[PDB]
RNA sequence: GCAGUGGUGGCCGAGUGGUUAAGGCGUCGGACUUGAAAUCCGAUUCGCUCUGCGAGCGUGGGUUCGAAUCCCACCCACUGCGC
RNA sequence: GCAGUGGUGGCCGAGUGGUUAAGGCGUCGGACUUGAAAUCCGAUUCGCUCUGCGAGCGUGGGUUCGAAUCCCACCCACUGCGC
């Protein structure tokens, strides 16, 4: 049925390991700029906004919105170091403005780079999914003690009966709705409910939390298929 | 055989399991404790050769851009090497060469002392098969076709001379103790059975192919056991000298025949109709109703081969599918039988699992078995080395293909069957479906000619 | 063999014939000689050795009626026994002597016997270079056509051919034969065993290995080294696989006496021949045409000696060949064997050779030979089922002759009736082969 | 086609041992006694007629004739030893009517053993065909001189186209009308023309000269067969 | 593969240390009978210089003056085992 | 069986004593792109304690610090012979 209890084991104790192996046989070429980032989410629209990038990958999330906007400084946060070089030898990167390190959002903690209480936006852009389900709360706490009280969480990931969910043969399935790639990344499905009742139980307020549904086709194959994305924005109680 | 790494505790093994198997074939377990010690000390030796292999690569490559720069004149490292004159390294390659040649002596003899152990092992068991070795207890029959129990005059060591149709004194003669001459309106039967089983198989899908009769012994090997290969093949030899040893049954060539080879999964279950001659050195008999053609050294067998999908259970079915014609075939010809599961001490270190059908004889009054039905997952194909995809994978490792055989119709054994179960008082009823390949004058009946030598 | 009486003048025979035909045959004629003086001393060494027995016997006799070498009866009778023992042992001296001189008369006598071939019929063209002066005795069809692709190709492409495998398998030349191509031969033999059964013959499926001590008495020793593979069982039998049915159907009647009345005998041999010579020509000498083993339909017959019956009977043997190849449409022409290539037993020999288009060449399908009694002889095979007193045994004739070797008669059907689309399906075929395959079989892969 | 000529040699020169090793083999047994002579000639019928027999083989033709007329002196020639002497041991025998005596009748003389002119009558009963084609005359005047002036000689043998001519393969044949037995001894099949001819080359004069027609049946095996006999009396011409 | 009994002529079948290998059965030819035959007479392993002598009883050897008869080996059957 | 030339990865095909076994072709999966793809990114012999190191160029050996490159043997092809 299910991949080998043994196997999965080795999958949750080498996740960082096959983060840095995909950055090594892929470099910077696999994922794209997201220029829809910023027309997306109502926060990051045109003072001096300090945001944390959770899972900074080798940019294509904070690049695009930095450049767009001039007066936003920036937290990286991902656990690969080939990732955070990546980061770093890019030529649109200037310390004045971006500060990135690494940082296993769940093990470490975020207070040993940033101040509590400091940043006013935190974006999960396709970052929740390669962690494990037993472990995310984790990565909610830890990012729960950076947030400025008044302040949010922008979240984007993959939803329940998304087509590459469809797609992963049945070889391939941790559990329920609970995938692992080729390369050893993992993939983990939220639905609506499941999202809601791990943000409340770390003391988050839920604001929006609804699908986004798109498709991909590919004319010269004639493929077209559906697309089911999860978009939500989370807020930390004022008082 | 199996995969070693089923015995590997460090991967994820367990040799256990493999006792527990062990025992329920009644072979001899703690070869699996042989074989879980030898094997965990081969991984330390290999990669012990791994690193001494390193370094003197890495001596190698360090010597060859010295020379190519004119230079003027074992915890090593790159930058370690860099800095020591030519002769120096190659001082220290002595060293490597040394430990190198006795770490790899020492892994060859664990490695031959691993497969030696891994040999006998057995495969692994379906939950199906009953556990015994008492195969005249424990045989489990499964299915009954047709009548078991009743009973006619004459044996078919009567039959095939009542019928004109068998020369046993010539042919012990001309061959030695066994020998026969099939003639007359036997060799119209046998060849009607052929045709017969042949357009069955092919219209099942089954591509018929006939086989080399001479193996060689490097193959050979690989497809047969030790006991076969030793006492129970005969040996061919040419001008010269010789490797070569006549098939005990076409199987063996046929499983050859994608040896070494990287299969597409699409196509997977490749179907073969074996067609050839087998040659058996053992010859016992058993009574009077044993001899005549029913045990002979030289016979013609139609044989099922199929590679199957190591995956989704796919190879049991087609274990079904395959015992499922054999049967169909029988009941067409109009032969009772019945189905019998074969205990686990007389399994061959093959096999998962074996069914046999065994044919009701009611002139002996006994059950000869006529097909054997086998699924022998990957234990050959592992040692053929039959890859189950066309690519390897990054980190994986390679799968192999499920091989499963299966006796369509041994015509010696068929032909005693069809005589026995159709005797008249006045000669051989022919079977309905054979009629269409016997000659005119034959496709009634095949007349008694002589007297019965029992008589 | 010969009859020993033909070389010895002292019967009604002369070995003048026998250097005449040792000549024809382009073999040495300096045996007759040989054989001559060793079968005269040999008749005098036998006469001496009888009357030493008799004087023995004679001996016996009068110890033991008396218990209860000009010796005569009456004169051992005045003897004490005693004295008869001394003459015992003196007449055990001599017959050892004589023993010793017969026994190497009789070798040398046979090993000069065995080397002189069968008489020759009047019919037989006396030449030794076969390539010129075999006389091409009929044609039948159109030899002269000329079509696409080679046996060795159209193999492939049906997919019926299976060779590096083969040859991983069981080595150089062995092959898997597959698809439909396996029906094909399978319908070949199918339609040649009615063919033979309507006309008298016997089906006869034959063992595929014969025991040593048989097999000398049906082969020469040029085929032993050079041409039989040899079984070997456990504990080290002396077996070796047939190179054709013709040997064990031949030692089916050894040390018999056959009755006149059923003189007629006729038998298809069926079975699985080895040969080791599988030397290659070209090209179009590949493929499945010369192979180490394949399957071979075969005449073989047991003749009257008497009445010019035997040749009769080889005329029907080719006759029912060229029948079998006229119904399936491969052209041909009838070849009379030169007499430098006959084997020892054949008086003489027939091949029928095909036009093979591809290749633009004959090849031999079928080989009919006469032997008459040099096999019979050899196997004691019997004419007549009583003997005359004072009077030698007459033997069988024995004629055989190929009706259809599988592999080579493919690759002619393959050859003769290919097209643009496939290999059409001789008419004569079509009820013997599966349905789907009964018009046409379609080309699958491109030519090599 | 004919016997080998070499065989007919041996034939040839092997004719008395062949009759000799046929008394040997079949003893008396063989041929029954000619009741028929007596009734058949109009000689023989009841003063002191001395007879020669030319083959007198065992008796069976002179022992019937010779009990039955007790006035008879009768001369036997025969070359088989063996057939003498079962003549001699025959119980029927006395010298004082008989005088057998082996002679070869183409090779021996006949005055040898008996008186010139002498023989009153002289009978040739299945002998003739007994003797080669070539050496037949040889016989004729052998007997010639032997017989009185006007005496005469009696003749029954085998005639063309009898059934024992039929019965004979054709590897049994020697030459036209002329045969060999299994057991060597030959027959030849006489023509009225042929006998004729042989007679007057010799010195003869023709009397009576015509075939005499029987058959042979078998009940059981249902065989009825026709025979054909040349019957014929030569006589010595008086002067 | 052992550990017992066996092996006769075209076939059956006697055979007892001095056969003519009996008796049958089958097959094959010869028949000249007047008293023909609803049968009779024979032959029927190999060899030789052939009216005789020699060899041959699964095949080879031994003991004996002499073996088809007694002994041994091998081969092949049948009866019990191993497999 | 001799007396010549040859043998590269799934296939073709480079290869020059210091490769990363080039380039293709085939096959296989991954794709998160709003500037989606009439495509892109990769992988694709064996082994080990796996971001690497080791082995592998018909198979075995030799020379060299180092061989896919040079040498030898064997095997198998092709070209000429013997047969
Ligand atoms: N538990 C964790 N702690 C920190 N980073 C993690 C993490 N799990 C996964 N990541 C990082 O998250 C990244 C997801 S790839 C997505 C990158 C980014 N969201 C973008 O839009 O480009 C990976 O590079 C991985 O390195
Ligand atoms: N040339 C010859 N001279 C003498 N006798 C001869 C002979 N040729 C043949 N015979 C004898 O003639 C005999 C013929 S058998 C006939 C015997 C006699 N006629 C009868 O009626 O009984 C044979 O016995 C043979 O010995
Ligand atoms: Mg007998
Ligand atoms: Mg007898
Ligand atoms: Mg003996
Ligand atoms: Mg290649
Ligand atoms: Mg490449
Ligand atoms: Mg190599």
């Amino acid at each position: 049925t299910l991949v080998s209890d043994f196997k999965q084991q080795k999958l949750e104790q080498e996740a960082q390991k096959n983060w840095d192996l995909f950055y090594k046989r892929n470099s910077t070429n696999f994922f794209k700029d997201r220029h829809w980032t910023t027309r997306e989410f109502e926060e990051l629209r045109s003072q001096k906004l300090t945001m944390l990038e959770a899972g900074c990958g080798v940019g294509n999330c904070l690049f695009p919105l930095l450049e767009e906007d001039p007066n936003i400084f920036a937290y990286a946060c991902d656990f690969s170091p080939r990732a955070i070089e990546y980061v770093k030898q890019n030529p649109l990167y200037d310390t004045e403005r971006c500060k990135v390190f690494q940082c296993d959002l769940t093990k470490d903690d975020l207070l040993d780079h940033v101040p509590p209480e400091s940043v006013d936006v935190v974006m999960l852009i396709f970052v929740l999914s390669a962690v494990h389900p037993d472990k995310m709360h984790l990565v909610l706490q830890n990012i729960y003690k950076v947030l400025k009280p008044g302040k949010s969480v922008l979240f984007r990931d993959y939803g329940l009966y998304d087509h590459a969910m469809l797609r992963f043969k049945a070889s391939s399935k941790l559990g329920e709705n609970f995938y692992v790639r080729q390369d050893g990344t993992r993939s983990y499905f939220f639905t609506d409910d499941f999202l809601a009742q791990l943000f409340m139980d770390t003391g988050y307020e839920e604001v929006v939390n609804e699908y986004v549904f798109r498709e991909t086709v590919n004319k010269k194959e004639g493929l077209c298929v559906p697309r089911v994305f999860l978009q939500s924005k989370f807020l930390k109680p004022p008082k | 055989v199996l995969d070693l790494d089923l015995f590997r505790v460090d991967k994820g093994g367990d040799p256990a399991l493999i006792r527990e198997t062990q025992e329920k074939r009644f072979k001899d377990p703690g070869l699996v404790d042989q074989l879980v010690k030898a094997d965990s000390e081969w991984r330390r030796c290999r990669f012990r050769a791994d690193n001494l292999n390193k370094l003197k690569n890495l001596c190698s490559k360090t010597i060859g851009e010295k020379m190519k720069k004119k230079e003027p004149v074992d915890d090593l490292t790159a930058d370690a090497l860099a800095n020591l004159k030519v002769s120096q390294i190659k001082k220290v390659r002595l060293l490597i060469d040394e430990a190198i040649l006795k770490c790899d002596a020492e892994r060859i003899k664990l490695e031959a002392e691993r497969f030696e152990n891994l040999r006998e092992i057995g495969n692994l068991l379906h939950p199906s098969v009953p556990i015994s070795n008492d195969e005249d207890v424990d045989n489990k029959v499964e299915r009954i076709w047709g009548d078991c129990t009743v009973r006619k005059k004459y044996s078919h060591v009567d039959l095939v001379v009542m019928v004109d149709g068998f020369e046993g004194e010539k042919g012990a003669v001309v061959a030695g103790s066994r020998g026969y001459f099939l003639k007359g309106v036997l060799v119209f039967l046998e060849q009607a059975l052929i045709q017969y089983a042949l357009r069955t198989l092919g219209s099942r899908g089954y591509i018929p192919i006939y086989t080399p009769f001479f193996m060689r012994k490097e193959v050979m090997q690989e497809v047969a056991q030790l006991s076969q290969f030793d006492e129970e093949l005969y040996k061919v030899i040419g001008k010269g000298s010789d490797e070569k040893y006549l098939i005990a049954t076409s199987e063996q060539p046929i499983a050859a025949l994608h040896r070494d080879e990287w299969l597409r999964p699409e196509d997977l279950p490749i179907k073969y109709a074996g067609l050839s001659t087998c040659f058996r050195q053992e010859v016992g008999s058993h009574g009077r109703d044993t001899r005549g053609i029913f045990r002979v050294h030289q016979f013609e067998k139609i044989e099922q081969f199929v590679y199957s999908s190591p995956h989704d259970n796919k190879s049991w079915e087609m274990f079904e599918e395959m015992i499922t014609t054999a049967e169909e075939f029988y009941q067409s010809l109009g032969i009772p039988y019945h189905i019998v599961n074969i205990v686990s001490g007389s399994l061959n270190h093959a096999a998962s699992k074996k069914l046999d059908l065994e044919a009701w004889f009611p002139g002996s009054g006994a059950f000869r078995e006529l097909v054997s039905c086998s699924n022998c997952t990957d234990y050959q194909a592992r040692r053929l080395r039959i890859r189950y995809g066309q690519t390897k994978k990054m980190m994986d490792k390679v799968e192999f293909v499920h091989m499963l055989n299966a006796t369509m119709c041994a015509t010696t054994r068929t032909i005693c069957a069809i005589l026995e179960n159709y005797q008249t008082e006045k000669g051989i009823t022919v079977p309905e479906k054979l009629k269409e390949f016997m000659p005119p004058g034959l496709q009634e009946l095949i007349p008694f000619v002589k007297p019965a030598p029992i008589e």
